[PDB]
């Protein structure tokens, strides 16, 4: 059994789409609470007085659905560490607005991305929102296993890709997260949603992550290989990383469009269920200790 | 008109004139219970945006980030769904039907441009992919991942099928030649500046183009010369159909400007009340310029 | 200072007796404000000050149809997450009748003055969510003959002995703060294992609109509660009563409690230290409502049969933000 | 939010170089504002915003006599205990020339607009006593061509290593509060046993009068300090520089320090946790000036060579009251 979620940036009708993904086999949905292209100005007129409503209505779903089925998503134009002052200011206002709306709705988690190196002003705004108002909403930082730049295709003739192995340059994304987390003073409310790319990085990178608070793991459809029949599958090193994560017990999330148009979409999910059932079986220590994981007891003083 | 929807969505994203004089507008619903899109054809432009006084209307499944004319009946659409869809005009030019809707991108499709051939197109997305499409075959010939951030704009050269521009939130401007085994080649400043956002080819010099950045500055380059035109991001740039063309610039400061060739401003309009999204020049009256914004306005300007 | 979550609104919106009491107050006010011969010439300006998700707006529509009069509605709300609900309602249902305003009432410049201002800014102790301050900053856009609904509210207090609740306030001690701070703050609590020692008596009262030349929402009230048993005082229960319009009233006072109205639980002002009380003695409690330019708070002390210590001096433990 | 005692005023009034710098700024401004042929027809409106016990009033009188021009004086003060001094001075000495006002400048409705507004609202880190907010609320009664003295001010920062001062901030731990709160607040301190690691660089700058259409006193500044020794960072020193008028300046920056001016000591933004720094690395510090409708505060963090934690998020440890 595996807790599973679907990611989208396009949801025209919330009722319809939520039903369709739930019928696929998914436990929850990651959507934007605002339209990701609906850019909003807070300072300059005339755009700041744009007439409402700014987003869809909370009544389209029950308190229970917002609490157990939806996961917020910060709009992608919200960039608080922009080099442009006006942009940083609007993005701070927009972040607070989207995160406070998620708190209003009661969302169990809320997604935010670590896609560049400097996320300092982003961290601060989050820290402030954490400390302002009484809530327990969680925050899933979307950080990639290999950075976009370190994954691009070597097709730029006059700016090639560094083919020299860099030990600490391949650990770039971890430091994005270590910095963000250190700036927020290790909040229990801040967790990592680890994005998994097409080509996995050297084993050391993978090893320096499972000490961290992973609550979700993100798999795009583009990494799935096709097998003999026509179903989506995964290489053996990717499968090994999966086995690790299910041991560390996380919520998997599928993103991207259907690339295997011969079979429906629940096939990716079924592949996940497959591996879950077909995992190395639990021994007597693993069966018995289960439930005590990372639980701190004062030590026994039998004198 | 039959099949038309009763209401067109408040946020007008794109507006493009056809050679005869028809206005194609594409609108997206960015707020409210339903987040969809719509395509409309107005053989009379001064009638826009009345749903009752249109020549043809239809509604797509999702918002319309960008579109462009494919000939005189085809319409290329960049859907939030992650799909590039081609809708074609009826024989009588009263209806609009989806010819193909291909879901190849893993995130909002934000740019489409048609190559000089008219049988091939190129799309940019927020998934960091650029795809080259065969409109005939309805499949993707090539899928390039050259950028390190969301692809903001792609603009196909007006005369070479192999050559097109792209710019991304990774501070990169690329020039592409599908004939090279490393198609893309990086243009730009010696030092990191502000993110590029809009690309416009020049209609008469095949190696010259203009780009506008997120800070509101427009620049002219040859494979220097720049002016701070807007206070905010430059969302688009469009050249006039004149013998010596005028440059139209659009911004998120709800203003439009028209520049010459030394990028000296000549026209200035603030009639729009929300982001001024797209601008298209009249093929009949060359001193006439139509603009659409998120304030549901279709505004026509008399340019000197 | 804080904005309510969506489910909070949802639970307190599901209380029928409250909103129908409000409907009827509006109905009676509409009738007494325009006669049968003006029922089509005269449009009443209605301003919901603190509108939420629109239950008072709907009850205003229902009351205007009960009373066959014309109204012009304004829905003023400060919480923008709730405004998203209001503006979607105004699009697909209310239409142009309702004009939605996303502003603080004290800060909003209004197009026209109002005939009636409806408010639901009341707490378990009447004024503890600061209904006074807000409506005083909003009465400047009220017609010189205008009606506030509600028109007045009174808070009530009664001494109680509960060893259970005393222990629970005691357990509410938190690190990084005063170890006695927990007794210097009121609590909304559904009192159950407790002993009311004397019948509630009125404490602070406020009237709207307040046409005094100098408005002062500060207060000082001294109450004497005769007890006819031995007992040990642990706090004071707080209740309230409010006049919506004329004989239409809402109350959580146990004597005159509105039936089936779960919207307000009582409040509890504890005392640090239990005060033993004999048969026949009197309990004297003093209560102050203090404010500055930024916050508002309650101070309170027991003076008979023995003095307590002035609780929450200077709002040092508890303050209500403006 | 607090009013200064009498001896505080007295000590900082005994600094000659400051008040004579102010005298000369006034003198140069008076000359450049009325020519020799208007020296008897034209009376300049002068408003001392934050007047104290009257040292700026006297230096205004002295400057008007140096420059042989006519002035009309207003002494605006908020602290009423200091107003008692001002009003006794105005009775027995200044006479009708000075008009004493006991009000907050942001709140005072003025009879006429001013030619010049003099202010001494500056702290060890320039804006930390909130000169900006006050003068922005007082510039509405400034002539459209008016001059503020001072006209601009800039704050400065420099990383320091001091094991002594780190231990002293550590010892400043107080019960009933966050055990790390003491590192999340600045201190006015006369730095002595310390090691400045890199030359001061400018942080936040403010200009008066600020003719921007939307005034935003919030700030975000990122500074990079190259260090050429191994060392262990314990905080950042704060200094300031201000342009009174033209070339007349005051500064406590050690490079351009005004001589014999003891009025301002430097400020110190500590960091919770010492950060070890190698030869050749760079220290990156970020600083934010944040405000709401009620208070103003500084947040700060170190990002290079290793991240620190955002200090004083939300003003949770330190805030400056409006
Ligand atoms: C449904 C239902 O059967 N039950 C709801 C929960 C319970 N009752 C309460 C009451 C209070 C209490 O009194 N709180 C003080 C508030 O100021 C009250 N007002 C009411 C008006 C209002 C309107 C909208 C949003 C908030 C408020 C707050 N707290 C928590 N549980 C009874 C069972
Ligand atoms: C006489 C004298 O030889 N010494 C006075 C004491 C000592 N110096 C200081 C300085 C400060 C320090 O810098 N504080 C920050 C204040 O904002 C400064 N400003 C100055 C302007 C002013 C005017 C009137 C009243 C207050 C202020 C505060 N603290 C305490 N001791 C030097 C020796
Ligand atoms: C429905 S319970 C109280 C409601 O009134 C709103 N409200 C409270 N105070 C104000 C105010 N000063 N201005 C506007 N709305 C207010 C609250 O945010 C909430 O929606
Ligand atoms: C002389 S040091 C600062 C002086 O300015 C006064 N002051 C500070 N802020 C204000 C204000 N907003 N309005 C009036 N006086 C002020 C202080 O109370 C003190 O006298």
């Amino acid at each position: 059994r595996v807790s599973s979620g679907r990611d989208l940036n396009c949801v025209p009708e919330i009722a319809d789409t939520l039903g369709a993904v739930a019928k696929q086999g998914f436990d929850f949905l990651c959507m934007p609470v605002f339209h990701p292209r609906f850019k909003r100005e807070f300072i300059q007129e005339p755009a700041k007085n744009r007439p409402g409503p700014q987003t869809r209505s909370d009544l389209l779903l029950s308190g229970r659905d917002w609490n157990t089925l939806i996961v917020g998503k910060l709009s992608p134009w919200i960039r608080p560490d922009s080099k442009v002052e006006k942009i940083r200011r609007n993005s701070e206002a927009a972040m607070l607005q989207e995160l406070n709306f998620g708190a209003y709705l009661g969302l169990p988690a809320f997604l935010l991305p670590l896609n560049q190196e400097d996320n300092t002003n982003l961290a601060r705004v989050l820290t402030n929102h954490i400390h302002t108002g009484h809530h327990s909403s969680m925050f899933w930082m979307r950080v990639p296993l290999v950075a976009p730049e370190d994954l691009r295709d070597d097709i730029i003739e006059n700016a090639p890709t560094t083919h020299t192995e860099e030990y600490s340059g391949e650990e770039k994304t971890w430091m994005w997260w270590h910095n963000f987390r250190t700036l927020c003073d290790y909040s229990k409310r801040i967790a990592v949603a680890l994005e998994i790319g097409a080509d996995l990085p050297s084993n050391h990178v993978i090893d320096r992550w499972l000490g961290e608070p992973i609550k979700a793991a993100i798999l795009p459809t583009s990494i799935f290989l096709t097998n003999k029949k026509g179903f989506p599958v995964l290489s053996k090193m990717h499968q090994r990383l999966i086995f690790r994560l299910l041991k560390l017990e996380v919520q998997f999330i599928i993103t991207g469009t259907n690339h295997h148009s011969e079979k429906e979409f629940c096939s990716y999910l079924q592949y996940l269920e497959y591996l879950s059932q077909n995992r190395p079986p639990p021994n007597a220590y693993e069966l018995f200790a289960k439930g005590y994981e990372d639980y701190l007891q004062s030590p026994l003083q039998p004198l | 008109p039959p099949n038309a929807p009763a209401c067109m969505e408040r946020q007008l994203e794109a507006a493009r004139y056809r050679s005869d004089g028809a206005l194609l507008l594409g609108a997206s619903s960015l707020s409210g219970r339903c987040w969809a899109g719509s395509l409309w054809l107005f053989k009379d432009p001064c009638a826009a945006p009345n749903e009752g006084f249109c020549s043809a209307g239809v509604q797509t499944e999702a918002g319309v980030a960008d579109l462009t004319w494919v000939g005189e009946r085809g319409i290329l659409v960049a859907s939030d769904s992650g799909a590039v869809e081609l809708w074609e005009l009826d024989e009588n030019e009263t209806l609009i039907v989806s010819k193909f809707c291909k879901y190849e991108h893993d995130d909002i499709v934000s740019t489409v441009s048609v190559l000089s051939s008219g049988t091939q197109a190129v799309s940019g997305s927020k998934d960091i992919c650029i795809k080259v499409w065969d409109l005939a075959q309805q499949v993707v010939l090539s899928s390039y991942r050259a950028h390190a951030a969301q692809v903001t704009c792609v603009a196909a050269s007006p005369h070479k099928d192999s050559v097109f521009l792209s710019c991304s939130e990774d501070n990169r401007i690329l020039l592409w030649d599908t004939r090279c085994p490393k198609p893309a080649s990086q243009i730009g400043c010696s030092a990191p500046g502000y993110l590029p956002t809009s690309l416009a080819w020049h209609p008469q010099q095949s190696e010259v183009f203009v780009f506008g950045d997120e800070n509101g500055t427009v620049s002219l380059v040859d494979t220097v010369l720049s002016s701070a035109v807007h206070s905010q991001c430059v969302t688009g740039l469009v050249f006039s159909p004149h013998s010596v063309p005028f440059l139209a610039s659009l911004s998120e400061d709800c203003s439009l400007a028209v520049l010459d060739s030394s990028l000296s401003e000549l026209f200035r309009s603030q009639a729009h009340r929300d982001f001024v999204r797209d601008a298209t020049w009249s093929p009949l009256n060359h001193s006439l310029l139509t603009t659409v914004g998120w304030d549901h306005q279709v505004v026509h300007h008399v340019v000197p | 200072m804080d904005n309510l979550e969506s489910q909070t609104y949802e639970v307190f919106e599901k209380d029928p007796i409250k909103y129908s009491q409000y409907q009827q107050a509006i109905y009676k006010c509409l009738l007494d404000r325009v006669p049968e011969e003006e029922k089509d010439t005269n449009v009443q300006v209605l301003m919901v000050l603190g509108a939420g998700r629109g239950p008072l707006v709907n009850a205003s529509l229902r009351a205007a149809k009960q009373a066959d009069r014309r109204i012009k509605l304004y829905a003023v709300e400060k919480n923008p997450n709730a405004v998203v609900t209001l503006e979607n309602w105004q699009f697909e249902e209310w239409g142009s009748q309702v004009t939605v305003v996303s502003s603080d009432m004290r800060e909003w410049v209004a197009p026209e003055k109002a005939d009636i201002i409806v408010s639901e800014l009341l707490g378990s102790f009447a004024d503890n969510e600061l209904s006074p301050e807000c409506l005083d900053g909003a009465q400047h856009f009220l017609k010189d003959d205008g009606v506030s609904i509600p028109g007045e509210y009174t808070s009530f207090l009664a001494p109680i002995s509960s060893s259970k609740l005393y222990n629970e306030v005691r357990a509410c001690r938190e690190k990084d703060r005063d170890p006695e701070a927990q007794f210097e703050m009121p609590y909304v609590v559904r009192l159950h294992n407790f002993h009311q020692l004397s019948a509630p008596q009125p404490c602070f009262t406020f009237s709207h609109p307040n046409r005094d030349p100098m408005i002062d929402n500060n207060r000082y009230c001294t109450l004497e509660f005769p007890v006819e048993v031995n007992t040990v005082l642990h706090g004071f229960a707080g209740y309230f009563e409010t006049v919506l319009y004329q004989d239409i009233t809402l109350s959580i006072r146990p004597e005159t409690h509105s039936p089936g109205m779960f919207s307000w639980f009582p409040i509890l002002f504890p005392i640090k230290q239990p005060i033993t009380v004999r048969e026949g003695q009197t309990i004297c409690v003093r209560f102050w409502r203090c404010s500055n330019s930024k916050k508002v708070w309650y101070e309170w002390a027991v003076t008979a049969p023995v003095c307590s210590a002035i609780h929450n001096p200077t709002g040092r433990s508890y303050t209500i933000g403006l």
